[PDB]
């Protein structure tokens, strides 16, 4: 037979998602995921000053509000022929590198854990699957929990840390074209790296080797969830002031081959999202949203974006496939202990583990890590007292673009501006990459395909199909916009 | 005693409002949802799914009709017949923020308008939009439901007003019992549905920078913390939140010392406080 399941909403992770699968001797053999709220960002910001796109922009996602605050204050940094000061590039580069942190602090712990954690007997832990799965012996199962109320405390640094130069978290303040309004004193960075001691300290003690632990009780989830096994990174970070330098460099991985990431190749496709029909296959920089929520055959409102024709997924197991740096020192032990895998790079996983339900929760914990000591090498190299902002005037017409990687993967905004307005603004998110529904040609978007073949053994109890969604850190919000 | 049952609705959000709740000091938000509420649905957080998740809040609702607390974040749009905004599917149906509203907000305690998209509309409302993103009083008022409505507006607000105002609701039913404890709050809110302990005071009169306002030292860059903010964008004057004093995240900084105010609390925001970096 064939089971139809719809799980709506998927919950535990962020905005509004339907997952529709079909289910065929006990493995999931189809699947559609439905975007289900709109906004439009794109036709509000048109006629504004584009100055106002840094805080509007934000209202996307409070989750990950940093990440377009920083796309837009790039492209509006190219738009104005602004000319960010060298330590207003580094004090950016602290703004939202503290938020990677809580990202996927909060992902992991208080979005995906109880997929693999029983909580308390208490609302919103209870109730939930009469068969959910839950392997943990009962001191793992309780670490987890420790470290989930521990992580609650420890993502609420993380935004301590974004305000310091930030100004409040969520939507910061403190991104405008032109730099960083807030000169770093000597005060606050100690500040700073007060709070980024504790928060490293967690990420090494109790997140990075939880990750491995719990997943060396769920080896199966390794095998599973691969996809198109393809991946897209547009670069992040910048580490100089020439633009030559990224801390995550771009690139496109397909078909076994690393390539080099060409934006020109970006297109966006509609025929089964909820826009008018003539808007489909659109380079950004001619992008349109016309929405048309009663369109035949559509069934979400994310557009289905596709780099020269491929469908691509993006997040920290795609910037770390492509990048492919070393290894935690907790994840080089975890493995041969636990895994019996000898690894010394990334990539050692092997294409087959990485690319799987489990693999992508595995590349989260790393780049975390990873982010650290990014961070670390900013507090050397930040000066307190340095200019961090110029005021440039707003151009009669202009365009930009900036490109950066969100928390869940690649991220861009194109302004386009007349007459000192927003005349076009479009953006190509990380979840748009993730989440998107079929193109033009029928091709799945890269959770729809990820999740072909995952098993569903008790449809009564289906808890893989939003185990696979959950190990992408949707953001439908995002996605949408 | 028993921790009363709250639903948490999401419309037309970003999710912003339920992250500034998780950065509660004090109390943290362990003991907010361990020692001081129920919170029985929440998408971004429960850990149960789908119809499920949406039979569960209904089985509560029923039980606890007339007591439970609705939080919405979020607008709720009505064009198009709900449809851009679908927040669950059961029995078959899919259910749109317009249904949803209808269906809980008539059985609700009270209703807590949390942000100034649920409060006021928000940017999903603003010039340019297509929606019909609507304020949940006016939704509420135009489909003949007369729940109480608390507004705690800000994008997002601060944790200490949306903790702040439930624990309002709490002491003035603990002295009064359930109806009449809500109509205190009631009395306690502004002409927009704010309560004043959070939002009866200026940030501009009580702004730290004010003796430069009064002098015209007006800074002209933004990284000049000397002189007011005001020729930047400022719109402390026209702006009613605590923040001046209670600050934000830990109190490690706020808006005007950062930057500029951009009147996130105002019923007209966004696009009465625009341009944000003119005057
Ligand atoms: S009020 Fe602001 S922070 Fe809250 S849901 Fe709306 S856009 Fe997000
Ligand atoms: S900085 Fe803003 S709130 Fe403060 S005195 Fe100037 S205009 Fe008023
Ligand atoms: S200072 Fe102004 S913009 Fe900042 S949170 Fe307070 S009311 Fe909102
Ligand atoms: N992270 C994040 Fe948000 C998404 N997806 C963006 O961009
Ligand atoms: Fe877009
Ligand atoms: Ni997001
Ligand atoms: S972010």
């Amino acid at each position: 037979g064939r089971t139809t399941i719809a799980i709506d909403p998927v919950t535990r992770i962020e905005g509004h998602l339907k997952a529709e699968v079909v289910v065929e001797n006990g493995k999931v053999v189809d699947a559609r995921l439905s975007g289900g709220m709109y906004r439009g960002f794109e036709t509000i910001l048109r006629g504004r000053d584009p100055r106002d796109a840094s805080q509007i922009v934000q209202r996307i996602c409070g989750v990950c509000p940093t990440a377009h605050s920083t796309a837009s204050v790039l492209a509006l940094d190219e738009a104005f022929g602004a000319k960010v000061p060298n330590n207003g590039r580094i004090t950016r580069n602290l703004i939202f590198g503290a938020n990677y942190l809580q990202s996927h602090i909060l992902h992991f712990y208080h979005l995906s854990a109880q997929d693999f954690v029983q909580g308390p007997d208490t609302a919103p832990f209870v109730p939930r699957f009469p068969k959910s799965d839950l392997r943990l012996s009962k001191e793992l199962n309780k670490a987890g929990v420790d470290q989930y109320i521990e992580a609650l405390e420890v993502r609420r640094i993380c935004h301590e840390m974004v305000a310091l130069f930030g100004g409040r978290m969520p939507h910061v303040q403190g991104q405008v074209v032109g730099g960083a309004t807030e000169i770093p004193t000597k005060e606050k960075l100690v500040e700073y790296a007060a709070r980024f001691k504790k928060v490293r300290d967690f990420v090494e003690q109790k997140y990075v080797p939880v990750v491995y632990t719990i997943g060396s009780k769920y080896k199966d989830m390794f095998k599973v969830g691969q996809g198109f096994k393809a991946a897209l990174c547009v670069g992040a970070f910048p580490l100089d002031n020439s633009g030559k330098k990224h801390l995550f460099m771009p690139g496109v991985y397909a078909k076994g081959k690393d390539m080099p990431f060409d934006p020109s190749k970006i297109k966006e496709y509609v025929k089964y999202s909820w826009f008018a029909e003539e808007t489909t296959g659109l380079n950004y920089k001619e992008g349109k949203t016309i929405p048309a929520p009663d369109k035949a055959g559509a069934y979400s409102f994310v557009k289905a974006p596709r780099y020269d024709g491929l469908s691509l997924e993006v997040g920290p197991l795609a910037r770390m496939w492509v990048n492919n740096p070393e290894l935690s020192p907790v994840g080089k032990k975890l493995l041969k202990d636990l895994f019996g895998i000898s690894a010394k790079k990334f990539r050692d996983l092997g294409e087959e583990a990485a690319f799987s339900l489990m693999g992508r929760h595995v590349a989260r914990a790393e780049e975390t890590y990873y982010m650290l000591g990014a961070i670390e090498g900013w507090l050397k190299e930040i000066k307190a007292g340095e200019d961090t902002v110029v005021m440039p005037a707003v151009p009669a017409s202009a365009e930009g673009t900036g490109f950066t990687e969100a928390p869940r993967g690649s991220l861009l905004h194109y302004v386009k501006v007349k007459d000192s307005k927003i005349d076009n603004y479009q953006i190509v998110s990380a979840s748009l990459w993730n989440c998107n529904p079929r193109d033009d040609m029928g091709q799945r978007g890269a959770v729809e395909e990820a999740l072909i073949g995952i098993p569903v053994d008790d449809i009564q109890n289906p808890v893989n199909v939003a185990r696979l969604i959950r190990a992408f850190d949707p953001x439908l919000g995002c996605a949408v916009h | 005693g028993e921790r009363p049952p709250v639903f948490w609705l999401q419309g037309q959000g970003c999710t912003g409002c339920s992250v500034t709740l998780l950065n509660s000091v004090h109390p943290s938000i362990a003991d907010v949802l361990l020692k001081v509420i129920s919170l029985e649905f929440h998408p971004t957080v429960m850990a149960w799914e789908g119809e499920h998740a949406i039979e569960h809040m209904r089985k509560v609702a029923e039980k606890f009709k007339g007591k439970f607390f609705l939080v919405i974040e979020g607008s709720v749009p009505v064009e198009a017949d709900g449809k851009y905004c679908i927040i669950g599917e059961a029995n078959h149906h899919e259910i749109s923020m317009v249904d949803a509203l209808k269906e809980f907000g008539p059985n609700a305690a009270a209703v807590l308008a949390v942000g100034t998209c649920a409060a006021y509309g928000g940017i999903p409302a603003a010039e340019g939009s297509e929606t019909g993103a609507t304020a949940v009083s006016k939704f509420l008022g135009d489909n003949g439901i007369k729940t109480p409505v608390v507004n705690i507006p800000g994008c997002p607000p601060h944790p200490d007003w949306i903790v702040g105002t439930v624990v309002l609701a709490l002491d003035a039913i603990k002295k009064n019992g359930l109806e009449g404890g809500l109509a205190e709050v009631v009395k306690v809110l502004d002409s927009d549905g704010r309560p004043t302990p959070f939002f009866g005071r200026n940030i501009h009169e009580n702004c730290p920078y004010l003796d430069k306002y009064d002098e015209g030292v007006m800074s002209a860059t933004f990284t000049d913390k000397v002189g007011c903010r005001y020729d930047l964008g400022c719109k402390g004057p026209m702006t009613m939140a605590d923040c001046f004093e209670r600050k934000w995240n830990g109190g490690v900084n706020w808006c005007v010392q950062n930057a500029v105010c951009i009147g996130c609390v105002e019923p007209d925001f966004p696009d009465g406080k625009s341009p944000f970096y003119q005057a």
